[PDB]
């Protein structure tokens, strides 16, 4: 139990200690350009605490500062990730140790500042938590936070048990832990997250030895003590024995199943455990108790799953994994954009946020100003929350173009299209534009099931010709699933690929195939539920299933948004691809359910009639009537072979698109099923769901087996796992 | 081996939470007002061999804390070799404490014990003992904690009762609590509550609202629903019940149990101990048993509670004369009585709580002395006594009359 | 009728006030460690048969508060139907479960019962819950309160016993501890406490101080005499017991019981419930009792107890071969040692509450399964265990190994 880990890596950091007694330990890994919390600042960390502790006496403060782009970020995620049940022990003694030198940094009797110059998350905000004053540069691009959440882990560095003691376990649970919530420097002095702001970095340094020559001089006795290590210390909001707190301490886990929707996700409520029960005791039990909830996690199957999707996928994502193995770079000069409906105007706005010439184009003069009025109605909610200027605000729809004429194209360079899956549209519409734009254009369309290889023989350059599926809502969705044609070039990938990533989106790559794989695989999902539904299960339980599984909306509220009638469409067009082929075509049990509510006039929300029953724009409840129609209640299965179900049809039907060659990593899959399909973020996505499956049967791909076959037994011949993972 | 008998089973009148009469009385003067009143009836009784003084308690701080059982015993005079001792099961604590008495009783180890409980909301407020599952989040979390009203109003919206159904319950709840007043039948067993000089405070449950009307029940709120609809209690408790869209709010201040003040003591000894003492049995425990359900809904424990002590004691539903449901809320009766098919003339024949109202710690001490008294007044054989507890338990007890 | 057999009889380790290894662990978790280990040596039980779950608990607040007994069988995942009840008889308040227990399996209505206590006194200190009569000025008026310490003080100052008697007992005790920590006697009996992921957090009774001498004890103080000269409750006793001068303050922190942390069950059951689930009874229920003795010394009630339940049983002190006396205070061990001439051989014999800690809620358990287990140990008979409690009260029982 001492500073250091052994009781030999390189130094992290570096020491300076003026004529004024007051060190200055700059953190600067030599590895690396992002200070992370990995084993050579664990050591080096306690070879700088030991020497505070043996040079206290001439010494008189500390500054703790960075020589970085960012404060410091995160924390080892290639360790984390492999840490075992049986490697608990390693666990909490690491945590603990990491804890006991910023418990001996902070409880040195002198004043200790940390000068933020740029992100300080995970890791690198618990260390300016351990400090007594905080002083942040107002650079934009920086973020304060506590993002562990996301990744299926707790703040175990004293995130969680400083955070409670500064604003009191409701503030510091519901608005910095549970979400992981990133701040400006400006929003994060606001709730005292930041202390003081200066204008530039350079400003930083000098300002926190001039505080500390302050703090010294007008606070001698309260110099370097924290707030909740004296004497007549008052946690804000009470602590749980307050009579104040314990009123309303019961709802707290209440209100999170209600956040929650009871989804299997075991990170929010270690949280809010580690937060209470460490305002019940003192810090260093509380720091303690802290340690034992944060190697739970670990250890535990569903952080390893979010780890593996959020860190990994997504950094391999944005490395250029699924681009074209070796390509240059082209520039975008001016992006044209077809159709002006929802999915058009949002398109236009994602790329004129980043700085991107738009030339908005609709049938009509009068809906392509309707179409930016759309970004407008986001620029002006925006301008509300004060999140931008109006000098910004105003270059943004300044770059957009909304006219009627198929000339103002001239001069474009990258090509969107959005209106209805019609090929003789698409056809006529890419026709009227193809000779306008800069031959080497692109020729994108945002197509859901529409394939790519016969929308591109209405082009001369069918090289250029590409898919580009965004998702509703344009401004907030991030996942573009990109199409690859049998045409489409490899230069065409990665002009698309690039442009993903400038306007701040996640690209996946797909091959040209059934229903791509967002489409594909989320009709197995409403497909599963509307099976149940004619099974005579009941409905109430079915939305309970979809969203105690972790979807974030439920199957048949979905079945609502997405037009039954168009589902009934995507039954036709199958049953056509196989008839064709001359082989016999076996509907699912779902497409009996779909037309028996059409057949009713209740083909979804847009007639005002579904399975729910609408009122005055907003949905009312279920229909009545759905229990007569559907006899529900006649089958009453077990809720967790329901949650199976859906979870299962998604992750055999990933499988199968990998196998098919209609995804080419499980990155893509992952990372597409979480920002595309809506698949639970606890599973770590669809195809991390069969490696990472955990249930009564066992853990792993091999359980993963066991559980299809007896979902198969039950339920149909679907679920029957295919070779790729079999035996 | 030995045989349990009901020899004596008294209670104070219920107070109020608003403007109460019983504000003033301390809680442990609510007990040794009625041991003083077993004094009364039995001046020449060697309280020596009285063994056990066990009191219900559900909020056991401040006034209520310290072994109160313990408290009476020593502030009343009583020999010390007669113990006390506090014990918390909710609701039923007080019938509880009957139970613990009688099987103390049959084990012969005890010969005559006080039994009872004792609640002063009004000064002690419901939940002032913090909470070992409600306060804590990883257990909240983990068993779904939903409190006992919203599970009343789950059980309406799942066995299908209306706004109009629990509040016929609740009027002639409040008819038969008048009828009961009027008859006279409280009279020898409710004890007025008097200070020290004597003056009369209390000597009628006035939580009663015998002048109330079908059309007033209605003209009320469900206060129920906002607390529910806020803390998010309401998709906490359809989360386990998944196969229910939409909880209907139909319990409101007039057809729930008030929260009142009081105290019930009962005397159990064996035949041994009465014949030596000069007493003469009322009634004799024939069975007791405790049993539970789901936790989530909370208020399904009478159910198999009730199954059980009548196929220990080797009687059916037709064997009993007269059941006794304690009224925390108007659909767990109304659950309780299709669940079983009971002939309402044989349900809270006296009233209940949602008239008189429901002091914790002894409406199971309560509401059992109501139906000492009722079998002899009816010259009826069987009673049966049940509770709902909070934590999906149940507990039932079978008495007949001697 | 039925005949009751403890079947099973373990605890966790005792911690300590001052920089306890348990003051992180909840007390509820306390409980579920427990009965996680019972599912450890018996996978294949029926636990549907266990009819209930009786804990003793001083001090029912906050995280000790809201039945923990139904907190501990909910949060454990047991069967909804096995209830749950705290009781608080002061510090007998453990052994008045298996008592209540016990006297349930013989009344035929329960089968299998789930019995013992849980304190932590680290988390939540003693008197917490208020108090009835320490507080109320007219109940400590009426009835002379006096705290248990200073009775203590009173006990030996009338029976002569002097400081180096007491420290002579204390030391005994720390040596008796420490010999049956060393033979092993306590490592089927005592559970380890390990957190979530199952690392250790204490797995000794830590509280005690194996290396005492007879000189470190005399350097103590009385922290005793301080509190009894300032608060003026000297007097107070000295008015009741008038033919005492002088209060001879002999009692320090070495020679008192611990402020520790733990928890405490037993399986209870009948022989038929034990055969149907597979499990062999370990010792025997022979008689409880409940008496008590005048409340200003507050400690002489494990002497007439102790007389109550030896001729209920038909037994003597001859016919007893081991008395186990939870140590409070050493003059109050020396008392009943000299009131029943009981040789030292066979009183508190693996040492006892002065150096191992006296958790209030579940010492009457942890002493009681230390001589079940010591009973196998030894091969002997019977064996009495008794407790002095806080209000002149005291709790006898007498086990037989089968």
């Amino acid at each position: 139990s001492s500073h250091h880990h052994h009781h030999m890596p390189d130094n992290t950091i570096q020491w300076d200690k003026d004529a004024d007694g007051i060190v200055t330990l700059t953190m600067d890994d030599p590895s690396g350009s992002t200070n992370v919390m990995n084993e050579a600042y664990i050591e080096s960390m306690g070879k700088a605490v030991d020497r505070l502790v043996a040079e206290k006496d001439s010494i008189t403060g500390v500054v703790v500062a960075s020589a970085k782009k960012t404060f410091f970020a995160g924390g080892d995620v290639k360790t984390m990730i492999q840490a075992r049940p049986e490697d608990a022990g390693d666990v909490f003694n690491t945590v603990e140790t990491i804890k006991r030198q910023l418990r001996t940094l902070e409880t040195l009797g002198k004043p200790v500042v940390a000068a933020i110059n740029g992100a300080a998350l995970g890791g690198g905000l618990e260390i300016a938590l351990a400090c007594h004053h905080r002083i942040a540069a107002d650079v934009k691009g920086s973020q304060l936070g506590l993002p562990a959440v996301t990744l299926g882990l707790l703040p175990g560095g004293g995130g969680v048990t400083r955070t409670v003691r500064m604003f009191g376990i409701q503030n510091a649970f519901v608005s910095v832990l549970a979400q992981g919530t990133r701040f400006k420097p400006a929003k994060a002095k606001e709730i005292g997250l930041v202390d003081e702001l200066v204008a530039t970095v350079e400003e930083l340094v000098p300002a926190a030895k001039a505080w500390i020559k302050e703090e010294l001089k007008a606070n001698p006795d309260g110099a370097g003590v924290q707030p909740w290590d004296k004497k007549g210390y008052k946690m804000p909001g009470g602590t749980p024995s307050s009579p104040g707190l314990a009123a309303i301490l019961p709802s707290f886990p209440s209100n999170l199943r209600k956040q929650l929707k009871g989804a299997p996700m075991p990170a929010p409520r270690a949280i809010l455990a580690a937060a209470v029960e460490g305002a019940q005791v003192d810090f260093d039990t509380a720091s303690r108790i802290e340690s034992r909830y944060f190697a739970s996690l670990v250890t535990g199957q569903v952080a390893k799953n979010m780890m593996q999707a959020f860190f990994f996928d997504l950094q391999a994502i944005n490395a250029g994994g699924s681009r074209p193995e070796g390509i240059g770079k082209t520039p975008i000069k001016r992006i044209g954009v077809l159709g002006a409906g929802m999915m058009g105007a949002g398109i236009a706005y994602v790329s004129a946020k980043a700085g991107y010439e738009v030339v908005l184009k609709d049938v009509s003069l009068e809906a392509a100003a309707k179409g930016k009025g759309y970004s407008e109605k986001l620029e002006a909610k925006a301008l509300e929350r004060g999140r931008t200027t109006q000098e910004r605000s105003d270059a943004l729809l300044a770059r957009i173009t909304p006219t009627a004429d198929a000339a103002d194209f001239k001069g474009v360079d990258f090509v969107i299209e959005a209106v209805f899956e019609n090929q003789e549209l698409k056809h006529k519409v890419f026709g009227e534009i193809e000779d306008i734009v800069e031959p080497n254009a692109i020729l994108g369309s945002n197509t859901s099931t529409l394939p790519i290889t016969g929308l591109a023989t209405g082009v001369k350059r069918q090289e250029d010709f590409i898919g580009i599926a965004f998702f509703s809502p344009v401004d907030k969705m991030p996942l573009v699933e990109i199409i690859k044609g049998e045409k489409t070039s490899d230069e065409a990938l990665a002009r698309v690929f690039d442009y993903t990533l400038a306007i701040g989106k996640t690209p996946i790559v797909v091959n040209d195939s059934r229903g791509f794989f967002t489409s594909r695989v989320i009709g197995t999902f409403v497909n599963e539920a509307l099976a149940m539904l004619g099974e005579g299960v009941e409905p109430a339980s079915i939305e309970q299933a979809g969203s105690q599984a972790g979807y974030p909306a439920p199957p048949l509220q979905l079945s609502d948004e997405l037009n039954l009638e168009l589902m009934h469409k995507i039954a036709v067009a199958t049953r056509k691809g196989v008839e064709d082929a001359g082989g016999t075509y076996q509907p699912h049990p779902a497409e009996a359910v779909v037309e028996k509510m059409i057949e009713l006039g209740r083909s979804g929300r847009l007639k005002g009639a579904g399975f729910y029953e609408y009122a005055d724009g907003k949905r009312s409840g279920l229909w009545p009537g759905l229990r007569e129609t559907f006899k529900s209640g006649s089958s009453q299965p077990p809720l967790q072979d329901m949650i199976d179900r859906m979870l299962f049809a998604e992750a055999l039907e990933t499988q199968k698109c990998l196998d098919e060659g209609v995804l080419t990593s499980t990155a893509d899959a992952n990372i597409g099923s979480i920002m595309g399909i809506g698949f639970p973020p606890w599973t770590g996505g669809s195809a991390q769901f069969i490696v990472g499956y955990s249930g009564p049967a066992g853990t792993g791909k091999a359980a993963f087996v066991a559980r299809a076959r007896e979902l198969a037994a039950a339920y149909g011949d679907r679920f029957l796992p295919p070779e790729s993972l079999l035996s | 081996s030995e045989e349990a008998f009901i020899y004596e089973a008294i209670r104070t009148p219920r107070g109020k939470q608003k403007n109460g009469s019983l504000h003033e009385v301390k809680p442990l003067s609510l007990v040794v007002g009625l041991i003083d009143e077993l004094r009364k009836r039995h001046p020449d009784l060697d309280e020596n061999l009285i063994s056990d003084v066990i009191l219900g308690c559900v909020s056991p701080v401040g006034d209520q804390g310290g072994d109160i059982a313990r408290a009476a015993v020593l502030a009343s005079g009583m020999p010390v070799t007669s113990g006390g001792v506090q014990l918390n099961r909710f609701a039923a604590s007080g019938l509880e404490a009957v139970n613990t008495a009688a099987q103390k009783v049959r084990s012969g180890w005890d010969d005559l014990v006080l039994a009872g409980g004792v609640e002063s909301m009004s000064r002690v407020p419901m939940g002032s003992d913090g909470g070992a599952m409600g306060l804590d989040p990883a257990t909240n979390y983990d068993v779904m904690f939903v409190p006992q009203s919203i599970g009343a109003d789950l059980i309406a919206t799942i066995e299908g009762f209306s706004r109009e159904d629990v509040d016929a319950y609740a009027l002639r709840s409040q008819q038969k609590a008048a009828e009961a007043w009027s008859g006279g039948y409280f009279a020898k067993s409710v004890v007025p509550v008097r200070d020290q000089n004597g003056l009369l405070i209390l000597d009628h449950d006035e939580h009663m609202r015998p002048d109330t009307t079908k059309e007033g029940l209605a003209k009320l709120k469900p206060a129920f629903e906002g607390l529910a609809a806020l803390g998010g209690f309401d998709d906490v408790a359809l989360q386990k019940y998944h196969w229910v869209e939409k909880i209907n709010h139909v319990h409101t201040g007039g057809n729930s149990s008030g929260i009142v003040d009081g105290a019930a003591l009962v005397m159990i000894g064996s035949a041994a101990a009465g014949k030596l003492q000069g007493l003469t049995p009322r009634a004799r425990i024939v069975a007791t048993a405790t049993s539970g359900a789901d936790p989530v809904i909370m208020l399904t424990g009478p159910t198999p509670a009730t199954r059980k002590v009548l196929d220990r004691a080797g009687l059916t539903v037709d064997d009993i004369d007269l059941f006794e449901l304690n009224e925390a809320f108007a659909s767990v009766v109304l659950k309780f009585q299709k669940d079983l098919n009971i002939p309402d003339e044989k349900l809270n024949v006296n009233g209940g709580a949602i008239a008189m109202g429901h002091p914790l710690g002894a409406t199971g001490a309560m509401i059992l002395g109501t139906m000492v008294d009722e079998l002899e007044r009816r010259n009826a054989r069987r009673a049966l006594i049940t509770l709902c507890i909070g934590g999906g338990m149940g507990v039932a007890t079978i008495i007949e009359r001697v």
